[PDB]
RNA sequence: GCACAAUCAUAGCACAUAAAAACGUUAGGUCAAGGUGUAGCUUAUGGGUUGGAAAGAAAUGGGCUACAUUUUCUACAUAA
């Protein structure tokens, strides 16, 4: 290490772009920190799960229009049709402890 | 509705991690160098433990999407592995093949 | 220690990088 | 009421034109294919199964519409837009004594919604040191600037730019690159006498 | 001297493609491209044919009319260049106060575009002879008592320009 | 019989623009299956010898990436099953193209670019010197 | 004018047609904007703002509201190359992050008073 | 034993198509992929975006054509305009055929924002390759 | 016809490996990958926040380090 080594170091780092001045490794997390995306803003990481939301109402709206036919809604359905008929349903709100 | 309670909660602990995720940028900056005295980083140390505790990442939970299974999900295909199977030898995923070597 | 002066805006200037 | 239409195999002819029935990428419909193919593992005592509703058959893709006549019918269109390489550049002893920068930039495609690449914004800068103006102490000055982009067995500088978002912002910050570079290796500094 | 290099051609985005459509005419054994080759669906005859496009208009527009009437399952844009042509449309005005923003909303978007008049009367308002000319046009385009009452609204209320 | 007249109508003009020239025009062509791959460097062998291009193709090396996974549900991890992705490249290596030829080929191929495979273009744009290099002094 | 929306409506009416090859299907959906624009670059639709390297690289323009000699430099020279090397970032995002660095520290006057620093 | 994709043999009179017959180690050996995109290659990425976009697609054209649809659907992903085949049975009147295809191109394309091909081919019964 | 076999994959054969192994026994394991019939909850066996989910009297399964001289350290392809 001399000193026309350095100095052609710090002038080739102004040049890149890079860190002139000398700086300890610890201090170049904060610089990794803005060159590289943050793990909450990517997009594989905030959008990994689709809107399942979206995907429930669309297919319950076009069952109750009469374009899907949902052969599981169906079947839970009837279930529960045939589960009333034979005498044990849901109970109301408010009445199962108590009442 | 969603798959699971966990799953929907995981969803919110994405969505606040998005929300502030600029904000713990901008704080860790303080706290991870070494040049700025300690004393206004004792200071930040406060101010980010003062934010909502969903809003770090860190409770960010890798489910799977169709199953919302907590382990044995590829981050790839971000599906669990039976269900990855399930549907491999159905066919419906191209390239997936059984490795015979 | 010593830092040695860089002429940042007269090379942006030059090389159209203002 | 049912009815049953007959498929075009009854009315091909076997002098029509192929790409005016499968002009572009179509799912091998088998009403319009005449040629009677059999895809499939055979039994053993049976035979591969026919095309009508053959799933393996809409499983492959097709090259129906790239036949060669096909081919040669759409490349003898396309000499309108196409200009002439020039001969005079044949070999690269010439290419590289006119054009000396080569700029390698990569351009990848992909089927679905997005576009976006990221690896689409590297752009590398090849230039031969040996077709500049540099003097003796200017060559020695780029080369500890430099650092290891510029290989001394092949005497060939490469930068390779990533910092810029845009193709073409990565481009223009290369070329400033270069005439940064060109400028400083002749700037002779105070530090320079020790 | 001695390089060459020549000038380049500017085409446009489906100069290309109409070159290579030209290079292949109408087929004789096949069905229009509208109708599906599959013979189960290709039209025997010019009344099928009338039907079957009638058929699957009817379902397009029924979809058009469902993505109309939710556009929340649609908001979520995958596409990069963000294709405005798939995004849901709404036919809700934006301000529902200010008589000059509801006005310029109902103009485009018959009935309503009446009763908005009458809502910005009811308010004092003097109107320019801007959104009286796009009003008038509004009931001019789809619409014989009712025209005697709109056109004396276009003169006995404010000097609407000849020009409009 | 029936023939459609005057179907030739295109709008080509010509810029006083000088078009770029490129060195080399890589493509690499990543698929599963092989046959795919065979007739899509016969349809670009076929629609280059066309244009005069001269296309040297070669194979590149293979990657085939391979994972474990259970195969029971709950609790069985002696027994495995293990799967397999091939990827299998073409390199098409195109020499001694113009801006427009790149152009119209790339786009060609890309109209009529298969389903199942992909494909990555590395240019080898060509320039002499930028206006601040020619022969400056500072 | 309505009228003139009205007589392109009837030009349109005149115009449109199903479908007659693929070509065709292919043409209108890219002047419609469906289909992509071949050849396919992966920047087609994304100008960011029309800016340049100088806008992305060159950030010192922004640090003039800071002591040149004291700590703040050094620490904002490292967010400067950070900010200059993401790609995934435009301007006007690291144009705040300056802003919200400067009027933090603007705000926080007590304590680099108290670092025993003087910093304005 | 492996229960994967395998159907169980019966007495000898239940008719199974080419797809089924063949167990989950004939995948691109004797059967082919029933959806073809790029995800799925080394140097490649979205492999989980097409994935729920294939699987939402496998519900919803089930739900959209129920008992007229006779084995899977083939899922062709080509330069930003996605294609979809289907062997359907002839139990539906054409017109409403042609209905339920032109509400679906116009639902899909604008659900996914990009265009959708779905192109139909009518057979009179499932194609049975084994014993029936 | 289903098993076996052959064929296929380990980019040339053969070999080996891989892969495959029907019908069934163990009321074998999985209601906690996922959906489920039956039987039970609805101001709770449901939905959220915070804090803890120790520890070893003792036994045992499987791996790593060794108990050295064919060893340990040093530079080093293996003559110190
Ligand atoms: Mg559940
Ligand atoms: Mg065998
Ligand atoms: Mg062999
Ligand atoms: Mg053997
Ligand atoms: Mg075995
Ligand atoms: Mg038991
Ligand atoms: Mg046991
Ligand atoms: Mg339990
Ligand atoms: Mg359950």
């Amino acid at each position: 290490l001399s000193e026309y080594a350095v100095r052609m170091s710090r002038l080739s780092a102004r040049l890149f772009g890079e860190v002139a001045r000398p700086t300890d490794s610890k201090s170049m997390k904060v610089v990794k920190l803005f060159s590289e995306q943050p793990l909450a803003k990517r997009k594989e990481t905030y959008d990994w799960y689709p809107n399942h939301n979206t995907y429930f109402a669309l297919m319950g709206t076009l069952r109750f229009l009469g374009l899907y036919r949902d052969e599981h809604q169906d079947f839970r359905d009837e279930q529960l049709r045939l589960k009333k008929l034979r005498g044990k349903g849901k109970p109301r709100k408010g009445e199962g402890k108590r009442a | 509705y969603y798959v699971d309670w966990k799953m929907l909660r995981d969803v919110k602990r994405r969505k606040m991690a998005y929300e502030y995720a600029d904000e713990r940028l901008r704080i860790n900056s303080l706290r991870k160098n070494t040049i700025l005295p300690k004393d206004l980083q004792e200071v930040a140390d406060e101010e980010i433990a003062s934010l909502p505790r969903d809003s770090c990442p860190v409770r960010i939970r890798n489910r799977c999407v169709m199953t919302s299974r907590p382990r044995g999900v590829k981050r790839r295909w971000r599906l669990s592995r039976i269900v990855f199977r399930h549907l491999a030898d159905h066919g419906q995923l191209s390239g997936v093949q059984r490795a015979m070597w | 220690a010593a830092a040695a002066a860089a002429a940042a805006a007269a090379a942006a200037a030059a090389a159209a990088a203002a | 009421r049912r009815k049953a239409l007959p498929p075009r195999t009854e009315k091909m002819a076997v002098d029509q034109d192929w790409p005016s029935v499968y002009p572009v990428a179509a799912p091998f419909k088998p009403s319009a294919v005449p040629l009677p193919v059999r895809m499939g593992y055979p039994v053993k005592r049976g035979v591969p199964m026919a095309k009508e509703g053959n799933l393996e058959l809409l499983k492959i893709p097709n090259f129906l519409h790239l036949t060669p006549v096909a081919i040669k019918r759409h490349c003898e269109a396309l000499k309108d837009f196409c200009t002439e390489w020039p001969a005079a550049l044949d070999s690269d002893e010439k290419c590289e004594k006119h054009f000396p920068i080569e700029i390698d930039t990569a351009d990848y495609v992909s089927a679905g919604p997005s576009i976006r690449n990221p690896k689409a914004r590297v752009v590398t800068l090849r230039v031969k040191l040996s077709s500049l103006n540099l003097d003796d102490h200017a060559k020695k000055k780029l080369i500890k600037l430099v650092g290891d982009r510029y290989c001394k067995s092949t005497d060939v500088l490469t930068i390779k730019t990533d910092r810029c978002p845009l193709k073409r912002q990565n481009y223009d910050y290369a070329v400033y690159l270069l005439t940064v570079l060109y400028h400083e290796s002749w700037k002779t500094e105070e530090w320079e006498k020790k | 001297e001695e390089v060459v290099i020549p000038k380049k051609k500017t085409w446009d985005k489906v100069a290309i493609l109409q070159a290579l459509a030209s290079t292949v005419h109408r087929d004789s054994t096949a069905a229009p491209y509208v109708f599906q080759d599959d013979p189960y669906l290709i039209p025997t005859s010019s009344v099928e044919s009338h039907s079957f496009l009638l058929a699957k208009k009817s379902g397009e527009n029924a979809a058009k009319f469902i993505i109309n009437s939710y556009p929340k399952y649609f908001q979520k844009d995958i596409a990069e260049p963000h294709i405005p042509c798939l995004m849901p449309e709404y036919f809700e005005p934006q301000i529902e106060d200010v008589s000059e923003a509801a006005l310029q909303e109902r103009i485009k978007l018959n009935y309503n575009f009446q009763q908005r008049e009458q809502s910005e009367e009811l308010e004092e308002a003097t109107e320019a002879d801007n959104e009286k000319s796009k009003t008038k046009a509004g009931h001019h385009l789809g619409v014989t008592w009712r025209t005697k009452n709109n056109a004396e609204r276009i003169f006995a209320l404010m000097p609407e320009k000849n020009a409009h | 019989v029936d023939v459609p007249k005057d179907m030739t109508k295109p709008e080509i003009t010509i810029s006083d623009e000088p078009d770029t020239l490129y060195k080399r025009l890589s493509v690499l062509v990543k698929g599963h299956d092989k046959a795919v791959l065979d007739s899509y460097e016969y349809f670009a062998v076929l629609a280059a010898k066309e244009l005069g291009i001269s296309i040297k193709v070669h194979e590149p090396p293979r990657k085939i990436e391979r994972f474990t996974l259970l195969k029971s549900v709950h609790i069985f991890k002696k027994h495995r099953v293990q799967y397999e992705m091939r990827t299998l490249y073409r390199c098409l290596e195109l020499e001694h193209l113009t801006g427009s030829t790149a152009d119209v080929y790339l786009e060609y191929i890309q109209r009529n670019l298969p389903e199942g495979v992909a494909m990555e273009v590395t240019k080898t744009k060509l320039e002499q010197l930028p206006e601040h290099i020619r022969k400056p002094i500072w | 004018s309505l009228w003139d929306i009205e007589f392109a409506k009837q030009l349109a009416a005149v115009t449109e047609r199903p479908f007659q090859n693929g070509f065709e299907e292919m043409i209108q959906w890219t002047k419609e904007g469906k289909l992509w624009e071949f050849p396919i670059n992966n920047e087609a639709g994304f100008d960011d703002d029309g800016s340049e390297f100088h806008e992305h690289i060159f950030l010192d323009k922004y640090l003039q509201d800071f002591p040149k000699q004291g700590p703040i430099r050094h620490f904002m020279e490292l967010v400067t190359c950070g900010l200059s090397k993401n790609p995934y970032l435009s301007v006007k995002q690291k144009v705040e992050h300056i802003e919200w660095f400067r009027n933090y520290f603007n705000e926080k006057r007590v304590i680099l008073k108290e670092s025993g620093i003087q910093l304005n | 034993k492996n229960r994967a994709a395998r159907v169980r043999v019966s007495k000898g009179d239940k008719p199974v198509t080419y797809e089924e017959a063949h167990a989950p180690h004939y995948i691109a050996h004797r059967k082919g992929w029933l959806s073809l995109h790029t995800g799925n290659l080394d140097g490649e990425d979205h492999a989980a975006e097409r994935t729920v976009e294939d699987v939402f697609l496998r519900k919803f054209m089930l739900g959209t054509f129920p008992g007229c649809l006779a084995d899977q659907l083939v899922l062709k992903r080509r330069a930003n305009q996605l294609e979809i085949c289907a062997l359907v049975l002839r139990q539906l009147p054409p017109h409403k055929f042609y209905f339920l295809v032109g509400y679906s191109e116009t639902l899909l394309s604008h659900f996914y924002k990009c265009p959708v091909h779905l192109h139909l081919q009518t057979v009179p019964s499932k194609v049975v390759y084994k014993y029936i």
